[PDB]
RNA sequence: ACUCUGGUUUCUCUUCAGAUCGCAUAAAUCUUUCGCACUAAAGAUUUCCGUGGAGAGGAACAACUCUGAGU
């Protein structure tokens, strides 16, 4: 790679895509050898593909290296931000059961060997936020029942798809509680322009058959 | 105050030292004089 | 016109004595180490606050330290920690402890310690070995005494008749190290507005035992002082037109001499 | 040449004429402690010789210290050369080359650059503070460089306007200062010929703030001018040294009459000065005209309206006049380039005076072979090109002349480090302006242009097609050691080359700076302190490379050592599987490494004297005292290589064939070291056995050098290894109350206070301490902030002390970001440095062995 | 304070007309003992901070220099200082007697 | 395989240009040759026992420190310092046989890709356009042609010249270790000389960079003075006659408009000057597509844009509160003509790239009709062949630069984009949006 | 060591003034920046508070201390 694309200034690190969602010690660490290897792998893959048939952009791709310098192996797949950390590599601690963590074990020996920390990709979080915004704006004169139904469908899809990753992702939980407070606000403002201090939650979460909106909850609500 | 009220003198309404505030309000007046003059000139034109 | 003044040293000594309550009796700028205007500018430009100093909004956009992607340069496995690198260290040496020193002013380094010994007893001689001074522990190709060196009768010490010290010598030596308004003997008259009587009070460090509100008052006074000293631009050339001289030149105005209370009442009535 | 120049008392043609005569030239270095008045003294001289240049009433104008960083800091950073024509006491004008050196200890290297191209040293000592740390260090360095020494006791006005001492007490303070300087000189110099005393004219009393400069001769001449009948030389002889004056007999006697009369110095010199100062500062409006008339000084009405400080400066300028006392002091005692050439050649030239070219340079003749020697590199305002500054020792340098420039590695056997360059221009270097000249004769300082390319630190300018036996001058031996290590990288790697260029430039601007690249591609800068590195990085960011640069936190360079002998005799064979070398390593005796470093022993000595020294001072065996091969990595390196191979088992002739290769391997191994790639210090290496292949082609070269390094590493590792922290010596000038507080600061940084003696005649104390360099970062700031700025400290490298921990302790657990406790600090200092260098995670004791 | 320090290490390497300022705007909340309790200036025992009562400053001063004088002053100097203090205290007592409630 | 000589010649350890030795086993540059130099330590440490002096072009074995004399190593030196004899320079353009690199990568000298350091494709295209120009390339292929000219002491512009020549010798090397050349040194010189303009990270306009580079080459090749005739001027500069006709303000009565015709100020002037390149202004996009079956992409013949310089065409020029009619008439045709077609124009809100397609022939263009009759007699030859064609693709912001170069000796046309060298058909060149063009007068 | 200018005080006008024009410190407007702008920073312009330098004019009382020059 360096024979064909020489880098005398070690400039290969300036444009290296990395997953900013994870903390600094959890991301890929841009070691010189690791960065060069990632660039070389991407360059080889790109060379295998003729440019007219298809193009593999570096800015839209992501290469993660796991070696003696990088303990975390990161990848985004199907909206899931997965980070594998081997047990024998930078763990040194007893582990409990957390919802967002997958305990990977070798099949032949049934011994735990790595932990796959799950998260929701920021792209999926932005899609959910945009869906909530569309529901809020496209409300207009629609009945509160249909607005709550749309919010419930969005929430059910998000949770049934990102089951453990929702629990693991704190930013996502904050986003859901903010969107829920928005949906309720919309209903409340519809009920009256003045802000209803200490509005009763019973109207929102009561099932439709019993006269309520039948709204699902993901935040901490104290009745 | 917290320099005036040391030693025998305690908290009380007897501290008179008005150089600083008088300075500050004169400096504010310097800045706002042209604005009020322009407003009065506009309001008293013709 | 009351624009220039010159005083004899006894008058300035008496004035310095009468104003001793408003002066900290500092004889150096070493008291203002990492706490002067340049240090405050360096702190502001680095988006950092000196403990005794004020706090400002960032001069440039700051990127969170969690955004950097663990380069070999900032690898914490290589960094040896002995003491926490404080904000004072970075302000003292902005180009060594900062990765992006921009609009930073180098603070003045150490000045020699003024060892001026302040005289308390006027009866004592002006040139006297004060007990504050550490006593010196006493202990040469000299010419032979038998030689024929003679001094002519016209020769004597240059100022043998002149006394070594006078009653107002210690006062002058004290005036040498007085604060700036008293270091001079001739100067130019200033406006009463232009004289900040308490500017040096908050320019110094806050006293150790003080409540939280007065400390914040000190910090905010320092903040506004720094803002004035930094946003300051030199005045622009004018043509020197005076409003009141023009007013007097017209027929509509006339001059007189009036009591301040009378003109205050008259101004209040005219405003109403 | 012909160009625009500022108005001066003399004429440029006279200045050029003085340069030809080498008997009227004085090469002077004004050194001293921080803020002791050297720059203000040079400014006073410039004001004297330049009518148009006047010092501001409020701001002390500094003609030298022209850098922006120098102006902002207020601390001299780089040496400024100034060439002037100064009148003597008799009126004879002398050419003076003055190298105003910085007073800060961190920039002591700068002073060294000013000591190589100077014949005399003028040490400025504050009359209030007295002798400080940098004054002692500079005295040691100057008398060790074979230079004449004189003293200027500056700021005598502090004795009058600050301490308000009685005149007799001021005399006592001055006498104590002179005695302390004499004691220091005698301690650092075996010869007692250079006794310093104001009677001999070696000492001048000055106040550069008020322009009060006088020696005994000059002030006696003032008396001669006011009273013609007195001869000034004998009077100056009688003025100092507890000699009392009897006005009944008008005679000077060692016996004090009346038991209350003051000394000659107090009666005739000090008391009139006190009266003048007190009249100006105390009785100006009421009694200044009478004393001014008595002294013959007439001041205008506008001049008498000045403030007290400008009025003092004016009155003392009118009274004392020109600084003729300084000129006397530097003319009678500082050799001219003609007189002082022989010691300079004997000390600095590598070939020695005995060589033909050394004899040629001993004459300092303008019409000889060119042997200019430049030690400074001054950057232009734009920062692109550099001018090489140095003195011309022989011949004459001409503008537009081909020149052979020799680098620090140039030798007769290997001449590759030499380049033929064309000199562009020549300037006589005054501080703020430069006088372009066509030629510069021998014995003068010059800013050669166009020769900066082949030189980094030191140059040897000579003429091409001649001087085929010319050698280089010895590279600058530095007062201290550069320790503080900082990693430097660019913010944007795309502009990496610019920073690289900048590195080169700073490597030229700072004589002791060391910039390299480690195995991990990390750019490394070595400095002497935090202020020094601050100035270096300001230059690197603003003057040379205008790019944004990231700087790592500061770390120190550790050393490596052993504390007890190797457990087993280590050995290594060549990759040829021949030439087996078996060695052991043991620590040296106490002070032996100090003896080697301080040139007390040299490998250049013959076998007889070296063996005798090692047999008498350290009680070595005769065989052990004669088998020593080399001293450490460099010349006079702290390590020692010996061979204990008895001739029965190993042929000495055969071993001598590989002696050069083994010595090279030893030096390289001691330079690198196996713990964390750091200098091996205070280790004795004994060659127990040596098999050598008989055929030349199977030995030598790349076979025995790496084998020697491997066996050295194994011997060092099997012997119990340890790390040496660098320990700085700190002197704190603090008030009496703050002394206790000082201890508190040194409590938090592993600081050991050695002494807390007061300053005689001053209300302050000098707290001396030994603080680890790694813990010294921010110590100056901590001390000044904790004591409200009343305490000031200067730290300089002192020694190497073993780190408490054990580096080869795999049981120690070290959290990534935590200040480790003392019992395993070495374990933290070894691995982390190993990560900074780019080596493996840890080193094994059998890594370099042959069994595994 | 130690937790404040270790935290510091880690952190570095890792409407309404409000007449009075808020206490959160305060600075000088240090953990280092060298910076919390800062050794005040004792200007040779003869200089005083401006504004504060002189008698309070004299009472609360460190009294180090008083010990230094009582240790270094000769007998005659002690008598001189005692006489000066006697006269000054006499004047102060006269002023206090004049200024009574 | 590891010998890359396209970068700065400084020691990797000491940053010193002095006595830079390249290690032939790992390709790293060290300092010195003696006993205690970095190169010697590296030789005894990494066991690399072969070194080449980067300035003396002599090989050494350092552990024993003796010179190496073998002709088989000569090629390495030729890679480090390519030298072109006069007969080789003359025969350069008449070269048909392919050249093999050290690796099995056949290439045509001069047709060599330039590495794309971040976004510098515009600079690579401009440098390739200036290369493949026989006279300028021949001038820069010999170091002696420009080494001996004087320079000011504090002058940095000359770094543009020598490195550029160096670049040429790297591009036209008949025997090279690789089929590509890194322009890093040349681009660093460009950035340093332009005062942070035309950076390597951020790509700039091809026309602006070409103008600045030609002007800087012309200025730097004038030694300590403005040499009126440099190689840049001799090759690319021509003389053109500007007929500036001032105009009255349009908001005036016709009587005053004709009265101003007697002012002797609003008439044709003689502002004849020298043009380094011709700036051709495309007609505005047709906005609405034509009703015909043709594509929405506009098409304009080369002679139509080359009509402002016919002599009678009057293009309006209007500065602030003033009007002009700048008539243009060529008076001296340079041997190599440069067309700078104006694509990117700043409208009221953004920058629009003109999609007009220039219909130009690539083998015969006669400019005899654009020269004055007294001028037509001077030039015997006016038949121009297109030899270089810089084309900009994509949006004005995220644009890319490629070049079509005519390889002499053969007749093939090659499209170069960074490291991509394709064999383009001669017919397809006119289809792309031509940005800059270089024509040879024959 | 004897002669002859330059005087000081005050009022007003004009002009320059990047000088800390000011050992003090305000207001407005626009742009920019992240918040979401009294409680916020950056950049720029302008207006007020009032100076210094030079020149001119007016009127008040001093005329050779000083700066010197002519001796
Ligand atoms: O506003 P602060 O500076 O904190 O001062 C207020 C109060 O002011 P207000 O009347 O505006 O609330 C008084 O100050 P003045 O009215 O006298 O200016 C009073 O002062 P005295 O006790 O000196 O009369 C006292 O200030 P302090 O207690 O600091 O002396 C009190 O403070 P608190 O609000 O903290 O009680």
């Amino acid at each position: 790679y360096l024979t064909e694309h020489p880098d005398p200034n070690n400039e290969n690190i300036v444009g290296y895509n990395n997953k900013k969602c994870w903390p600094r010690d959890a991301r890929m660490r841009l070691m010189k050898h690791d960065v060069n290897l990632g660039r070389a792998v991407f360059w080889d893959i790109k060379n295998r593909l003729p440019r007219s048939v298809t193009t593999v952009q570096w800015e839209n791709s992501f290469v993660s290296v796991y070696s003696k310098d990088n303990p975390n192996l990161l990848f985004n797949m199907c909206g899931f931000e997965c980070r594998i950390l081997p047990k024998c590599r930078t763990s040194y601690e007893e582990f409990t059961h957390k919802d967002g963590v997958w305990n990977l074990q070798n099949e032949v020996t049934k011994e735990r060997t790595a932990q796959c920390f799950l998260r929701v990709d920021d792209e999926s979080m932005q899609r959910f936020h945009n869906r909530v915004r569309q529901i809020l704006m496209a409300s207009g004169s629609t009945t509160f029942t249909k607005i709550v139904n749309k919010w419930n469908t969005a929430l059910i899809g998000l949770m049934t798809y990102f089951r453990e990753a929702v629990v693991n992702t704190q930013e996502l939980l904050d986003l859901l509680v903010k969107c829920e407070n928005k949906i309720q606000t919309r209903i409340k403002i519809g009920l009256n322009s003045k802000m209803p201090s200490r509005f009763p939650p019973v109207v929102f979460y009561t099932p439709k058959e019993l006269g309520g909106l039948g709204m699902l909850s993901m935040g901490h609500v104290l009745i | 105050y917290y320099r005036f009220n040391t030693g025998p003198v305690g908290k009380g309404p007897g501290c008179g030292f008005w150089a600083a505030g008088w300075r500050v309000w004169l400096f504010f007046m310097r800045g706002i004089t042209p604005l009020l003059e322009r407003w009065l000139g506009n309001l008293l034109a013709r | 016109t009351y624009q220039r003044w010159q005083f004899t040293l006894p008058m300035m000594s008496t004035l310095y004595r009468l104003a001793n309550q408003l002066l900290t009796d500092l004889v150096d700028d070493n008291y203002f180490y990492l706490f002067d205007l340049k240090a405050f500018f360096t702190s502001k430009a680095l988006n950092m606050a000196i403990p005794g100093g004020p706090k400002f909004e960032p001069l440039v956009r700051d990127i969170n330290l969690q955004d950097e992607d663990w380069n070999e340069f900032n690898d914490i496995n290589k960094i040896i920690i002995r003491q926490p690198i404080r904000t004072e260290y970075k302000i003292a040496f902005p180009y060594l402890y900062n990765n992006l020193p921009h609009h930073v002013h180098l603070t003045w380094y150490h000045t020699p310690n003024v060892v001026f010994i302040k005289t308390e007893d006027p009866d004592l001689p002006a040139f006297y070995f004060d007990p504050l001074i550490n006593p010196i522990s006493h202990r040469e190709p000299l010419p032979d005494d038998d030689e024929e060196f003679e001094l002519p009768e016209f020769v004597e010490p240059f100022l043998k008749d002149t006394p070594l010290y006078t009653d107002n010598t210690a006062n002058g030596i004290a005036l040498l190290w007085a604060p700036r308004p008293f270091n001079l003997r001739s100067g130019r008259t200033r406006r009463a507005l232009d004289i900040p009587l308490v500017k040096n009070w908050y320019r110094e460090h806050c006293p150790a035992g003080q409540p939280v509100k007065v400390r914040v008052s000190y910090q905010k006074l320092l903040k506004y002082y720094v803002l004035n000293a930094l946003k300051h631009r030199p005045p622009k050339a004018q043509k020197k037109r005076y409003l009141f001289r023009s007013f007097k030149a017209t027929k509509f105005f006339q001059s007189t001499k009036l009591d301040w209370v009378e003109v205050g009442l008259q101004v209040c009535r005219q405003g109403y | 040449m012909e160009q625009t120049l500022p108005v001066t008392v003399y004429e440029m043609d006279f200045l050029a004429d003085l340069m030809d005569n080498s008997e009227l030239i004085r090469n002077v270095t004004l050194c001293g402690h921080l803020h002791h008045g050297k720059t203000c003294f040079v400014d006073c001289l410039i004001e004297q010789t330049h009518p148009e240049i006047r010092k501001r009433y409020d701001q002390d104008l500094c003609y030298t210290d022209i850098l922006f960083t120098e102006q902002e800091r207020g601390v001299g950073i780089k040496s400024t050369p100034v060439t002037v024509v100064l009148p003597d006491t008799k009126g004879k004008s002398y050419l003076f080359n003055i190298m105003d050196t910085p007073g800060h200890v961190n920039f002591s290297d700068e002073v060294t650059a000013g000591l190589r191209i100077s014949d005399g040293v003028v040490l400025f000592i504050d009359a209030a503070e007295g002798v400080m740390l940098n004054t002692e260090r500079l005295i040691k360095h100057a008398v060790q460089e074979r230079l004449a020494v004189t003293v200027c006791i500056n700021k005598i006005d502090r004795l009058i306007l600050e301490l308000k001492l009685p005149p007799t007490d001021a005399y006592y303070k001055l006498r104590h200062i002179v005695d302390e300087v004499n004691g220091l000189i005698s301690m650092y110099s075996t010869d007692e010929n250079l006794i310093l005393s104001p009677l001999l004219g070696n000492v001048c009393f000055s106040s550069s703030q008020y322009s009060i400069c006088f020696t005994l001769g000059s002030f006696a001449k003032i008396y001669a001018d006011t009273f013609g009948d007195i001869n000034y030389q004998e009077f100056a002889k009688r003025l100092w040294g507890d000699i009392y004056f009897n006005p009944k007999t008008r005679k000077f006697t060692k016996k004090a009459p009346t038991s209350s009369s003051q000394r000659s110095f107090v009666e005739f010199i000090l008391e009139p000065l006190y009266k003048i100062l007190a009249q100006v500062v105390g009785d100006v409006d009421t009694s200044l005209p009478r004393t001014l008339d008595e002294l013959g000084i007439h001041l205008t009405k506008e001049e008498l309206k000045l403030n007290i400080r400008p009025l003092l400066r004016l009155v003392c300028k009118k009274f004392f006049g020109e600084f003729t006392g300084f000129v006397d002091m530097c003319v009678q005692h500082i050799p001219s380039p003609k007189v002082g050439a022989k010691p300079k050649i004997e000390h600095t030239y590598t070939g020695g005076v005995d060589s033909d070219l050394g004899e040629a340079m001993s004459d300092c003749d303008p019409d000889g072979p060119l042997m200019c020697h430049t030690t400074k590199m001054y950057s232009t305002d734009d920062g692109v090109q550099f001018h090489a500054f140095g003195r011309v020792l022989s011949g004459t340098i001409h503008a537009g002349q081909p020149v052979k420039v020799l680098g620090e590695n140039y030798t007769l056997e290997d001449e590759e480090d030499s380049q033929i360059c064309t000199v562009g221009r020549l300037w006589i270097s005054v501080a703020r302006y430069h006088i372009e000249v066509n030629r510069v004769p021998a014995g003068n300082w010059v800013l050669i242009e166009g020769v900066d390319q082949p030189i980094v630190k030191t140059a040897t300018i000579t003429e091409p097609r001649g001087n085929e036996e010319a050698q280089i001058f010895r590279p600058l031996k530095f007062n201290t050691t550069s320790v503080i290590k900082i990693a430097v990288e660019p913010v944007n790697p795309s502009e990496l080359p610019k920073m690289l260029d900048g590195l080169r430039k700073v490597n030229k601007s700072y004589p002791s700076l060391t910039t390299k690249v480690e195995e991990s591609g990390e750019h490394v800068i070595l400095g002497t302190g935090e202020l020094y590195l601050d100035c270096v990085m300001h230059d690197l960011r603003k003057m040379y490379s205008e790019i944004d640069i990231k700087v790592a936190d500061p770390v120190v360079t550790f050393c490596e050592t052993v504390v007890e002998t190797s457990s087993l005799k280590c050995f290594a064979e060549t990759p040829n599987k021949k030439n087996k070398i078996t060695m052991i390593a043991e620590p040296l005796e106490k002070g032996l490494a100090e003896d080697i470093e301080n040139e007390v022993v040299q490998i250049t000595w013959n076998r007889k004297k070296l063996g005798e020294f090692f047999q008498t001072k350290y009680d070595w065996d005769l065989l052990a005292a004669r088998s020593i091969w080399a001293f450490g990595p460099d010349a006079t390196g702290p390590n020692i290589l010996v061979d204990d191979t008895l001739p029965s088992e190993v042929d000495k002739a055969l071993l001598g064939s590989v002696k050069d290769s083994i010595v090279q391997g030893f030096q390289w191994g001691t330079r690198e070291g196996p713990l964390c790639d750091e200098l091996i210090r205070n280790v004795k290496f004994k060659i127990l056995d040596a098999v050598v292949a008989q055929e030349p082609l199977h030995r030598g070269g790349g076979q025995i050098i790496p084998t020697a390094r491997r066996v050295v590493y194994s011997a060092f590792l099997m012997a119990t290894p340890r790390l040496m922290e660098p320990y700085y010596f700190v002197e704190v000038q603090a008030p009496a109350d703050c002394v206790s507080a000082v201890y508190t600061v040194l409590a938090r940084r592993r600081g050991h206070v050695t002494q807390d003696a007061p300053i005689p005649g001053s209300p302050l104390y000098t707290i001396k301490a030994f603080i680890p360099a790694i813990d010294s970062f921010g110590f100056e700031t901590d001390l000044r902030t904790h004591t409200q700025g009343q305490a000031f400290s200067l730290s300089v490298f002192h020694h190497w002390q073993i780190v408490p921990g054990d580096p080869l302790d795999k049981s120690i657990v070290i959290r990534p970001l935590e200040p480790q406790p003392a019992p395993h600090l070495a374990r933290e200092f070894m691995i982390k440095t190993r990560r900074r260098k780019g080596l493996s995670e840890d080193v094994s004791i059998s890594k370099f062995f042959d069994d595994p | 304070d130690k937790s404040k320090e270790l935290h510091a290490i880690k952190e570095r390497y890792l409407r309404k007309f409000v007449f009075e300022w808020d206490a959160s705007e305060d600075t000088s909340i240090d953990y280092n003992p060298l910076y919390k309790e800062r050794h005040q200036v004792q200007l040779l025992g003869r200089g005083f901070i401006a504004g504060i009562d002189l008698k309070q400053q004299k009472r609360e001063q460190s009294r180090f220099y008083g010990d230094l004088m009582e240790k270094r002053r000769t007998l005659e100097e002690k008598e001189q200082e005692e006489a000066r203090l006697r006269k000054l205290r006499k004047k102060e007592a006269k002023q206090r007697w004049d200024d009574r409630h | 395989s590891v010998l890359d000589f396209d970068f700065e010649k400084l020691c990797s350890i000491s940053l010193s240009h002095i006595n830079a030795y390249a290690c032939l086993v790992c390709g790293k540059y060290f300092q010195g040759r003696g006993l205690k130099s970095h190169a010697y330590i590296h030789s005894v440490q990494f066991s690399h026992h072969v070194f080449l002096n980067l300035h003396t072009l002599k090989f050494y074995c350092l552990p024993d420190n003796y010179e190496i004399i073998d002709s088989s190593l000569e090629d390495i030196t030729y890679v480090l310092k390519p030298t072109f004899t006069k007969q080789q320079i003359a025969n350069l353009d008449k070269q048909a046989k392919l050249s093999r690199a050290y690796d099995g990568t056949t290439y045509l000298p001069g047709i060599v890709g330039l590495n794309n350091i971040k976004a510098n494709d515009y600079a690579n295209a401009v440098l390739q356009a200036l290369s493949n120009v026989p006279p300028l390339r021949n001038y820069f292929l010999e170091e002696d042609n420009y080494k001996n000219i004087k320079r000011p002491p504090g002058d940095i512009m000359f770094l543009l010249v020598q490195r550029f020549g160096e670049l040429m010798r790297k591009l036209w090397n008949p025997r090279n270790f690789k089929a590509h050349v890194s322009p890093h040194e040349m681009l660093q010189a460009v950035v340093l000389c332009s005062k942070k303009t035309f950076q390597i990270t951020k790509q700039g306009d091809g026309v602006d960079f070409l103008s600045w580079f030609l002007n800087a080459l012309h200025s730097a090749l004038g030694g300590t003075k403005k040499k009126k005739k440099t190689i840049v001027t001799d090759v690319f500069q021509g003389s053109m006659r500007i007929f500036t006709k001032k105009l009255p303000h349009p908001d005036l009565p016709a009587e005053e408009k004709e009265q101003l015709l007697h002012n002797d100020e609003y008439q044709e002037t003689m502002v004849e000057s020298t043009f380094m390149y011709l700036t051709l202004d495309l007609p505005t996009a047709p906005l609405y597509k034509d009703e015909k079956e043709q594509l929405i992409i506009p098409q304009v013949p080369l002679f139509n844009i080359l009509a402002k310089f016919n002599g009678i065409t009057e293009k309006e020029y209007k500065t602030y509160k003033e009007n002009f009619l700048k008539r243009f008439q060529l008076t001296k045709l340079p041997p190599y003509l440069i067309f700078c077609i104006k694509r990117f124009t700043k409208n009221n809100f953004f920058v629009e790239k003109n999609p007009t397609i220039v219909n130009f022939p690539i083998t015969n263009v006669d400019l005899r009709e654009y020269l004055s009759e007294e001028v037509q007699a001077v030039h015997k030859n006016t038949t121009y062949d297109l030899i270089a064609n810089i084309v900009h693709d994509g949006k004005p912001s995220e644009g890319s630069y490629r070049i079509h170069v005519l390889h002499h000796g053969t007749g093939k046309w090659y499209e170069l984009q960074d490291l991509q060298v394709t064999d383009i058909l001669p017919q397809m060149i006119t289809l792309s949006e031509a940005y800059i063009q270089i024509w040879k007068r024959r």
